[PDB]
């Protein structure tokens, strides 16, 4: 039901 | 299944180049494009791979900065308006799909606050 934590980009 | 993408050229769209558009691209679509924050948010939502089986009930128009980008390198747009509606709902997508307080609902407030910062200082009409 969702995305899940996420990590930055440079 | 995920739909096919949004349209993003139509050879039979009449064209026309305004400052409104130009800034819409070179300073507002490639300010967010360079953000940290905005690779979820650079290709349509692929709710297969992301084993999203839910998203298309609610997501009825689906939206990106990739197709938005597409769209302003194909003139797609007349009304500036049409842009900023797609920058729109791709935030208010985020929005209703995702629980308040995620990750990607986070990253998006930080880039609809920076959008609302350059559309600021969009061109008059």
């Amino acid at each position: 039901s969702g995305k899940g934590k996420k990590k930055r980009g440079y | 299944m995920n739909p096919p993408p949004p349209e993003t050229s139509n050879p039979n769209k009449p064209k026309r180049q305004t400052n409104q558009l130009q800034y819409l691209l070179r300073v507002v679509l490639k300010t967010l494009w360079k953000h940290q924050f905005a690779w979820p948010f650079q290709q349509p939502v692929d709710a297969v791979k992301l084993n999203l089986p839910d998203y298309y009930k609610i997501i009825k128009t689906p939206m990106d900065m990739g197709t938005i980008k597409k769209r302003l390198e194909n003139n797609y747009y007349w009304n500036a308006q049409e842009c900023i509606q797609d920058f729109n709902t791709m935030f208010t997508n985020c929005y209703i799909y995702n629980k308040p307080g995620d990750d990607i609902v986070l990253m998006a407030e930080a880039l609809e606050k920076l959008f609302l910062q350059k559309i600021n200082e969009l061109p008059t009409e």
